[PDB]
C-alpha cells in the first residue's frame, strides 16, 4: 500500500512532465515564427530610415517625391505593425498542405470545380512566408465563392529558382468597379502582406480572374 | 566620377539607395541588381569602380558572389542587417574592401565608398560583436 | 536481465525529458523579452508614422522642421532595429540583483569605495527594461573605474511611483569634452536605449558626476 | 473651434500628435499630458470639447480615465496601439465616442474629431478581430 502510494504519486507527476512538454513544445514553433519577424522587420527597418534619409535630401531638390517617399515610409510602418499585432494576438499560422485541403472543401460546397495539376511541394520559404501564402490563398477562393459566379477554379502552387509562386484562376467575371483595392479589403490586404514579404500581386482581369501571388525563397 | 552597381534583393531598398547614391556629385549608379548573380553578371561583363553588396539574397548570395569575383580588381563594399556568424570572416576571406550595416547614414555610405575608392578598407564595429 | 534492460532503456528516455524539459525552459523566457520588444516596436512603429505624417505636412508650411522630423525618424528606425539585433544575438539579459553583484566585485578591485542603502525592490518593471538597467549600470561603473579618479561611487536604485529611477554618483573629476556624446560610444548607447523604452538619462557634472537613469514602469 | 486634450505615455508620440492636431484649422490643442490622471485632473478643471486618450499609460491608465470621467459630457476618443483582451468591452462600457488604432493616418483621426463632435461613434474594425 505504501509502494502502490508511492508509483500513482509518480504517475501523476510524469502525466505533469511528459505532457507538460507537448504545452512546451507551442513555444518552439512560436519562436520559429518570432524570429521570422525580426528578419524582415531587420529589412523594413532599414527601409524606413533610407527612405527617410532620401526624403530628408530631397526637400529642397523635389519636395513632390520628398512627400511620395514619406507616404511609403507611414506604409511600411503601418503594414510592418501589421504583422506584429498578427504574432502579438498569437492567430494560428495555417501550414500551405493544410490550406489546399478546406479550399478544395470550400469551392466543392458551393458547387465549383476545382483543377489542380500536383507538382514538387514548396520547399525553401520561411513558416511566416507559407502562412502568408496560405492567407492569401484562403482569400483569394473566399472571393470566387462570393463574387466570380465560376464554374471552375484552378490553383496552381510553384517552386520556382528563386520564388514560389500561387496562381488562382476562376472562369468568372470580375464584380469590382475602377478602386478594387478598397480600405480593408481582401486585396488590399493581400498585396500588403505579400508586399512586407518582398514578393507581390498581380491580376488579369482578362478572360476572367488571374490572381498572381509570388513570394520569395530564403538564404 | 564613381561608378556603382548596387545588388540588394529588396526592391523598395535597392530604389532608395540607387537614388541616395545617384544624389552624389561625383558617383553615379550605372547598374542595379536582385541577386548575387546579377552582381556576377554585370562586373564582369561592365567591370565599375565599386559594387554595393547585400549578403542575404535568394538565387546567389551577396557572400557567394563576392567569392567569385575574388580576383577582378572592383571594390566591393558588403552590406548587411544582422551580424550573423561566419559572416565576418567569410567576407574578409573573400577581400572585400569594406562590410557595413545597411542603414548607416547615406553620409557614411557616401564617405566609404570615397574611402575605398582611395585603397582604405571600412568595417563595421557592430557587425564584430560576438 | 530483461526488466534490468527495459528499466536502463527507460531511465535513459526519462533522461531525454525531464532534462529535455530545462532545455525547453529556456525558450519560455525567450518569449517573455520578444514580447515585451513586440510591444515597444509597436510604439516604435506608430511614432515612425505618425512623425512621417507630420514631416509630410510640414514639407511646404515649415521644410528646417520637416528635415528635423525626419533625422528623428531615421534615429527612431536604427535605435529599434539595434534592439531586434540584440534578441536575434540572443545575447543574455543581465537580471538587475547580479549586475548589482557584479559592480560591487568590480568597484572594490579598482579600489573605490561602494556605497548603498537597500531599499525595496524594483517590482512594475517588464524584464525587457530591466534588462536595459542593468546594461546602463554596468556602463555607467565601467566609466568610473576607467575615467573618474574617484574615491566613492553611490549606487541607488529606487521604485516610484510611476517609473524606476537609478542613480549612479562619483566624486572624480569628469573626463569628457563638449561632445562628450560620441558615436558608438556608451553614453550615446544608453541615451539611445532608455531612449527606446521611454526612460531617460541625465548628467551631472557638477561635484562629480552624476548620472540619472530613469525607465518607466508596465500597465 | 474645437478645444482637444491629448494624453499618451510616449513623449515622442504626444509631440507628434499635438503638432498634427494643431496644424487643422478648426482644431487647436488645449492641454497634453503622460497619464491618465493629467486627463481626469485637466477635463475635470478645464472641460475641452474632445480628449484624445491612449490606453497603456504608467499611473492611471486610459480606461481607468474614461471610468471616471463617465457623466462629464467630454467627448472621448480611445487610442491603442494592440487589440488586446477586455480592452474594447472597458472602452463601450465607460461610454466612449470613438475606439481607434494609434497609427491610422492623421486625416481619419482628424475626420473621426469631427464625426464625434457631430454625435456620431467612430468605432475601429481592426480592434474588433477576436
Ligand atoms: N475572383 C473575383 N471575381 C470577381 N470579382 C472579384 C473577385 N475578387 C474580387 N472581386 C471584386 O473585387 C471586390 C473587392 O474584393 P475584396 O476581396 O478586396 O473585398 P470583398 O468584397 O471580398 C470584402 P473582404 O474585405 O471581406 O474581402 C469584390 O467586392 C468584387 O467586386
Ligand atoms: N564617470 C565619469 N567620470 C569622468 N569622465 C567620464 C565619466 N563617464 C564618462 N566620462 C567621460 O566621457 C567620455 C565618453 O564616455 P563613454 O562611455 O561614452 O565612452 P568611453 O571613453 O568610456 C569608451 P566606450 O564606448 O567603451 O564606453 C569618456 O572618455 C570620459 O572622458
Ligand atoms: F539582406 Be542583406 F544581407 F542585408
Ligand atoms: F499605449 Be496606448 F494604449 F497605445
Ligand atoms: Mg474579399
Ligand atoms: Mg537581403
Ligand atoms: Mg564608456
Ligand atoms: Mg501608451
Amino acid at each position: 500500500i505504501k509502494l502502490r502510494k508511492e508509483i500513482e504519486r509518480l504517475e501523476e507527476k510524469l502525466e505533469d512532465a511528459n505532457e507538460r512538454i507537448a504545452e512546451l513544445v507551442k513555444l518552439e514553433e512560436r519562436q520559429r515564427i518570432a524570429r521570422d519577424l525580426h528578419d524582415t522587420l531587420g529589412q523594413k527597418l532599414s527601409l524606413i530610415g533610407l527612405k527617410s534619409d532620401l526624403a530628408r535630401k530631397l526637400i529642397y531638390k523635389d519636395p513632390e517625391q520628398a512627400a511620395r517617399e514619406l507616404k511609403s515610409v507611414q506604409q511600411t510602418a503601418r503594414t510592418s505593425l501589421n504583422e506584429v499585432r498578427k504574432i502579438v494576438s498569437s492567430m494560428k499560422g495555417i501550414r500551405l498542405k493544410d490550406e489546399l485541403i478546406n479550399i478544395k472543401q470550400i469551392l466543392e460546397a458551393a458547387d465549383i470545380m476545382f483543377i489542380y495539376e500536383e507538382e514538387k511541394w514548396p520547399e525553401n520559404i520561411s513558416l511566416l512566408n507559407e502562412n502568408i501564402l496560405s492567407m492569401c490563398l484562403k482569400e483569394a477562393v473566399t472571393n470566387v465563392v462570393k463574387h466570380s459566379q465560376a464554374k471552375t477554379c484552378r490553383v496552381d502552387i510553384q517552386q520556382l529558382w528563386k520564388e514560389v509562386v500561387i496562381t488562382v484562376s476562376d472562369d468568372g467575371t470580375f464584380k469590382g468597379e475602377e478602386n478594387s483595392f478598397s480600405k480593408g479589403h481582401g486585396l488590399l490586404g493581400m498585396r500588403e502582406r505579400l508586399e512586407f514579404a518582398n514578393g507581390s500581386l498581380h491580376i488579369d482581369t482578362e478572360n476572367g480572374t488571374k490572381l498572381t501571388m509570388a513570394i520569395p525563397n530564403n538564404s | 566620377m564613381i561608378s556603382i552597381f548596387i545588388a540588394e534583393d529588396q526592391q523598395m531598398l535597392l530604389g532608395a539607395l540607387g537614388s541616395l547614391l545617384n544624389l552624389e556629385d561625383d558617383m553615379e549608379v550605372v547598374g542595379k541588381g536582385t541577386t548575387g548573380q546579377d552582381a556576377v553578371d554585370f562586373v564582369k561583363k561592365r567591370q565599375p569602380d565599386v559594387c554595393i553588396m547585400d549578403i542575404e539574397m535568394p538565387g546567389k548570395t551577396g557572400l557567394e558572389a563576392a567569392e567569385e569575383l575574388k580576383d577582378t580588381g572592383c571594390k566591393i563594399i558588403i552590406l548587411t542587417t544582422f551580424a550573423r556568424p561566419g559572416y565576418f570572416q567569410r567576407a574578409i576571406k573573400a577581400g572585400v574592401k569594406g562590410y557595413l550595416l545597411k542603414d548607416s547614414p547615406s553620409e557614411e555610405l557616401a564617405n566609404a565608398i570615397r574611402s575605398v575608392m582611395n585603397g582604405k578598407r571600412i568595417y563595421a564595429p557592430e557587425l564584430m560583436e560576438d
